[PDB]
């Protein structure tokens, strides 16, 4: 039993990041695959532990997904997420949605409680909305990092 | 995008990818990661993948399916499958990224064609293993 | 290999008990004239992109077949249309999903993979995106067909 | 769900698909219709490949590339592929429907597992055929 995770492929260089940046990300990394490799070793499913996996990199204000997402042209957040199960084939994703905190918990819901595999934008939220997960402000994903980025990006 | 894949102690493969999309981003631009074959792909009988990179390119080269086509039709091991993919297929179309890989052998591949994929693995009992550069 | 289209209009429960030949005759002459159409622009050397793009451009005015104009009515008695194009040629594709404000999706499909960096886009985004590339802005209302709207009421109760 | 495929003289391929979906669906579903390699692909070292039916199933099963794996990697004919993919691997995951599909040899095959689905296709400069029933 194995885990992989990631947090974004790109334009890493190391001459503009410091190494206590750097460590944050690695501690970051280090603490959520080793709650997965925990959750495999104690007989947890693969599904429950790739849904736990990225509920935490979203959670993690680090990595561009649930808090700490980019933000879009109109500075707000549109967050997207996508499950599969390899043990059914079911899968589950919900595409352009803002009032969700945990993304991947939407796509979740979507595979297990809908025969879709695919819901976007208000239909997603009130979806999910109608099977008792929260509403949120799509403020609550904002950070200073990533607007900073946003401006740089605008030069 | 994040993303994580995982073989179980029962043989199960999972998948799943989530993302904020990208920076300055138009209003309802979708790029690879909620869509099952190109940002996440997972079956018991080949592989699990998650993917991160250049939307548009994920998408027309069916990225994370394309890694189990190859294993399944093309007799490629992972690791010829997730070079083939990633460092021949995607700059091919102009695509920058990575993805991450386990096979239904417990096989991992963490390929990116990039300066930096913020990622780790770890197989269940032992010390996990991050990384941020290449090599 | 010699120049060839194929069309189809959908795939579902449709049995000969069910039509008359005048009936299936009606949707016949549809496929007919546009099977048609993509060869004669086939022969005269037009490209397999232009081809699917116009087919599916008439599948979609066609009111007999379920896109564009004839679309099934959702829960709400609306309309929310999809549609993608892929060019073989270069693999660039163009997709939009979820628009209700666009007469040929396939055509904001193709504007997609012209005239955006991005292969895919959702409701108001890809609408907006379309109208700024100045496409038409239309009534949901122009796709609804008293065909379609009887069969969403046999689907379902009346409350 | 409609669709096109074609093959041009310059040995071109390409797909379009286009869907309102299905009666009754709530807002904001998505089927395989506007996803690539699902209800819709294209690609001159393989195939051009339609799809109508079970759009959660053709997504699960990436019918259109599946198709165009089959034939690129597998080495398997145009029909081989249509008949693995139509009538064996979607039925055994709940899916009903077909496709259209021409491959770079301007071999053409409209699978369907349904007890129809209207279709025509023709050769340029041929008379068409066209079709609804078995
Ligand atoms: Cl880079
Ligand atoms: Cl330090
Ligand atoms: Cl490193
Ligand atoms: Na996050
Ligand atoms: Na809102
Ligand atoms: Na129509």
């Amino acid at each position: 039993a194995v885990i992989a995770i990631h947090g974004g492929a790109g334009a890493i260089s190391r001459a503009q990041m410091s190494l206590q940046q750097e460590l944050r990300y690695i501690e970051a990394l280090s603490a959520i695959v080793e709650t997965g490799q925990k959750m495999l070793e104690a007989g947890e499913s693969a599904l429950d532990v790739v849904t736990e996996a990225v509920r935490l990199l979203e959670e993690c204000p680090l990595f561009n997904a649930g808090i700490g997402a980019v933000f879009t042209r109109d500075e707000t957040h549109e967050l997207d997420a996508c499950v599969m199960d390899g043990n059914t084939l079911k899968a589950g994703a919900v595409a352009g949605v803002s009032h969700l905190r945990n993304p991947v918990l939407a796509a979740r819901l979507v595979m297990e409680q809908s025969p879709h595999v695919m819901m976007i934008g208000e239909g997603a939220e009130n979806f999910a909305f109608a099977r008792g997960m929260e509403r949120v402000s799509p403020e609550i994903f904002s950070t200073s990092l990533r607007y900073e980025q946003l401006l740089a990006a605008r030069k | 995008t994040v993303g994580a894949v995982a073989l179980d102690l029962d043989g199960n493969l999972a998948a799943a990818t989530s993302t904020g999309g990208w920076t300055n981003k138009l209003p309802g631009r979708v790029g690879d990661s909620p869509l099952v074959g190109a940002g996440c792909y997972a079956n018991n009988a080949s592989v699990a993948v998650s993917c991160t990179g250049t939307g548009e390119v994920f998408i027309r080269a069916l990225a994370a399916y394309d890694i189990a086509a190859l294993m399944d039709y093309g007799g490629l091991s992972l690791a010829e499958a997730c070079e083939r993919v990633v460092m021949e297929k995607l700059p091919a179309l102009g695509g920058s990224g990575g993805l991450i890989a386990i096979d239904h052998e417990g096989n991992v591949a963490l390929p990116f064609n990039t300066e930096g994929m913020y990622r780790a693995w770890g197989y269940a009992g032992d010390t996990p293993t991050t990384g941020i550069y290449r090599e």
